[PDB]
């Protein structure tokens, strides 16, 4: 860490200088509360057929997304006091704020 | 394995199985494509599962510039030391730029269309291609710095390479951070949640970790309930420019071409300002050109955004509903009665209920966004706190924030205060009539729409040496 800097880093690295990986690149989440899995450690709630969740059999996403995010588009309700481009931002300043990488 | 044609569940895959009956998949043998996210810890048993964030928590445009060293210089203009960042050497956009084209072996913009073979563009984030009009804001960010460093050389000539880059740099992440606070928030949260979760900035706070939660991934994806099942391209009088000007978003998803070689960015931006959003409705969630059409151009089969929400937040082994409302002090529903309380639609409760057995089990996304709206804000109170409490520790927490003492002078702080998104329209595209002041509020043409002299640009005399 330099005792005076004038930029940013590229990895963000440096920006908190007690703990300088703390908003930096290519690093852990922060949790804000303990992760949740069917073997409580790695294994996602879904993974084993017949495991249970707090007692309650695992719901499929898909069927989630069948029966309670799915409607006809037709019926769409446009939003009165917000533009495409609200939408559009957030996706934009999300792209500034996190990349989970897959293999 | 190869989540992406196998539907074996072998690690790193999480395949999304078929439900009996299914509006669209009759092949239930057959599964949506799932590669679970990279662990921090590969193979261990001692750490609990956690997952990467390849970039940089902070608001300084870092999908403009890139989180990674090589990236950044691969990125910028070294052929000469007018610091600007590189461009698009084969394609323009009526003289001005286009973000340059990335080297790739899967590239997935070539298969939107094999005759135009326009592949992938190179932004300082992978996903800039993803849509013309995330392309389109990519576009105009990277024009804006060429744009800064251009008005700062003429400014100071005894500036070199690098101070010019550093520079323009240090002025776009703030007003990605103006637009973002001052402009964008209010309109998330409403004023209740901004003045709770984000009150008048202090100063610079050492103490406050600023990277993201791993819950903020999946609870900031509430955009996908602001989807629009069309790309809307405008003429000049923002009326339908033909052809195509309702293009459905399964046909917009990656397609590169339709920015380089279908109007630029221009018509796109256009329609951005003027059409409405999509209203989150708790009968009408997501739309299913993302539910039922995703990445459908370049994939085996069309994905379910909402459904890949819902188990990336069990591979990230997330808790459910109840353990978050918690964590925000909120109360906890425990039957539908009360969860029907909670949502204000037994309805709804009822659908959960049915689905999840309890609460506790409604996977965070599914909570989230089935949670009625705050006053003058797009979420309930839940997203607003996990949206709220990370903006506030990313702002508190940054040390080259805006606002912070020795980042800017308290003259280029008054100059910048000055700057909006309409502003940046004006100067980087060939778009006259913007929309009036909020940007994100504005949706109706002319009613909510100015020209591009009624706006004050951002004076740089105080950066002058
Ligand atoms: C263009 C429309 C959009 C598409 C097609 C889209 C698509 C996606 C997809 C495919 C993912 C990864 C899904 C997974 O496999 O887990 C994703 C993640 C994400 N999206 Fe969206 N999205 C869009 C808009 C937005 C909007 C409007 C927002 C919020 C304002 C948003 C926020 C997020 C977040 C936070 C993530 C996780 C990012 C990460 O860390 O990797 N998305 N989106
Ligand atoms: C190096 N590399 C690995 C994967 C990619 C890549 C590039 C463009 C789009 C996509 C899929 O789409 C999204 C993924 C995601 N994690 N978040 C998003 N938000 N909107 N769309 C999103 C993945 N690049
Ligand atoms: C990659 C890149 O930007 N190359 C450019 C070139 O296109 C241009 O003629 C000139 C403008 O400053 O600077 C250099
Ligand atoms: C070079 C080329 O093929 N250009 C085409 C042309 O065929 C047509 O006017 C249109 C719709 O098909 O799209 C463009
Ligand atoms: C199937 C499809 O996308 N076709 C279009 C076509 O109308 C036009 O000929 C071309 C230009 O090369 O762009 C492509
Ligand atoms: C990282 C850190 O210092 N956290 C502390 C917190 O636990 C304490 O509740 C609070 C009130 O003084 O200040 C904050
Ligand atoms: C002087 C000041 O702002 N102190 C706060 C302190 O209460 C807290 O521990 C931390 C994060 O909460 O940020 C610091
Ligand atoms: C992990 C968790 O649930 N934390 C919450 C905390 O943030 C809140 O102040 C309070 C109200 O429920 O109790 C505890
Ligand atoms: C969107 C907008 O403001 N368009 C204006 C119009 O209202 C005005 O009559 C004219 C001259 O003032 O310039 C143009
Ligand atoms: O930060 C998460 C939230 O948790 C709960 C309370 O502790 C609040 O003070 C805070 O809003
Ligand atoms: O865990 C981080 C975050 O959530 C909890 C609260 O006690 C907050 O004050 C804190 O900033
Ligand atoms: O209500 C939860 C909690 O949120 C935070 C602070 O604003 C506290 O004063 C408050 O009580
Ligand atoms: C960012 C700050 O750090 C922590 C808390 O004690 C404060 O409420 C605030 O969230
Ligand atoms: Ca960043
Ligand atoms: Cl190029």
């Amino acid at each position: 860490c330099p005792e005076q800097d004038k930029y940013r880093t590229i990895t963000g690295m440096c920006n908190n200088r007690r703990s300088p990986t703390l908003g930096a690149s290519n690093r852990a989440f922060v949790r804000w509360l303990p992760a949740e899995y069917e073997d409580g450690f790695s294994l996602p709630y879904g993974w084993t057929p017949g495991v249970k969740r707090n007692g309650f059999p695992v719901a499929l996403a898909r069927a989630v997304s069948n029966e309670i995010v799915r409607f006809p588009t037709d019926q769409l309700t446009p939003d009165q006091e917000r533009s495409l481009m609200f939408m559009q931002w957030g996706q934009l300043l999300d792209h500034d704020l996190d990349f989970t990488p897959e293999p | 394995v190869n989540c992406e044609t196998s539907c074996v569940q072998q690690p790193p895959c999480f395949p999304l199985k078929i439900p009996p009956n299914d509006p669209r998949i009759k092949n239930q043998a057959d599964c949506i494509p799932f590669f679970r996210s990279c662990p921090a810890c590969p193979g261990s048993n001692i750490t609990i599962r956690n997952q990467i964030n390849a970039l940089t928590s902070f608001v300084d445009a870092s999908m403009v510039y890139g989180s990674e060293e090589p990236l950044a210089r691969n990125l910028r203009n070294m052929s000469n030391q007018l610091g600007l960042l590189a461009v698009n050497q084969r394609f323009q956009d009526n003289g001005r730029a286009l973000l340059p084209f990335d080297n790739l072996h899967d590239d997935p913009c070539l298969l939107t269309n094999r005759s135009a073979r326009i592949p992938c563009f190179l932004a300082g984030d992978t996903r800039s291609s993803e849509m013309p009009e995330l392309t389109s804001m990519h576009t105009l960010l990277l024009r804006e710095h060429n744009r800064l460093a251009t008005e700062l050389k003429s400014l100071n000539p005894r500036w070199d390479g690098e101070r010019l880059y550093q520079e323009a740099r240090k002025i776009v992440g703030a007003m990605v951070q103006i637009i973002t606070y001052r402009d964008y928030l209010p309109l998330v949260l409403g004023p209740t949640a901004m003045r709770k979760y984000l009150p008048t900035y202090r100063s610079y706070n050492d103490s406050v970790d600023p990277r993201i939660a791993n819950v903020f991934t999946n609870a900031f994806r509430y955009g996908h309930t602001l989807i629009q099942p069309f790309m809307f391209r405008l003429d000049n009088r923002y009326q339908p420019m033909e052809p195509n000007p309702r293009v459905p978003l399964s046909r917009v998803f990656f397609a590169s071409w339709r920015v380089v070689l279908e109007g630029g960015i221009d018509p796109i931006l256009r329609g951005l300002m003027a059409t409405p959003a999509k209203l989150n409705r708790q009968n009408q969630i997501a739309v299913d050109e993302i539910r039922e059409r995703l990445f459908e151009q370049v994939m085996r089969i069309g994905l379910d955004l909402p459904a890949l929400n819902m188990q990336r937040s069990r591979d990230h082994g997330l808790p459910g509903y109840n353990a978050w409302r918690r964590f925000c002090g909120l109360p906890q529903p425990e039957t539908v009665g009360q969860l029907g309380t909670v949502l204000r639609n037994l309805k709804l409760a009822r659908k959960l209920m049915e689905q999840y057995g309890t609460p506790n089990n409604i996977d965070i996304w599914m909570g989230g966004v089935s949670e009625p709206l705050k006053r003058k804000g797009r979420v309930g109170p839940l997203l607003a706190c996990i949206i709220g409490t990370q903006f506030r520790k990313l702002r508190d927490g940054d040390r080259f924030w805006w606002e912070n003492e020795g980042v800017f002078s308290m003259q280029q702080r008054q100059a910048l205060a000055q700057i909006s998104l309409p502003r940046i329209i004006c100067d980087n595209t060939g778009i006259t009539t913007v929309s009036k002041n909020n940007i994100f509020m504005s949706n109706s043409y002319p009613r909510d729409f100015v020209n591009c002299s009624t706006l004050p640009a951002l004076n740089l005399a105080s950066w002058r040496e």
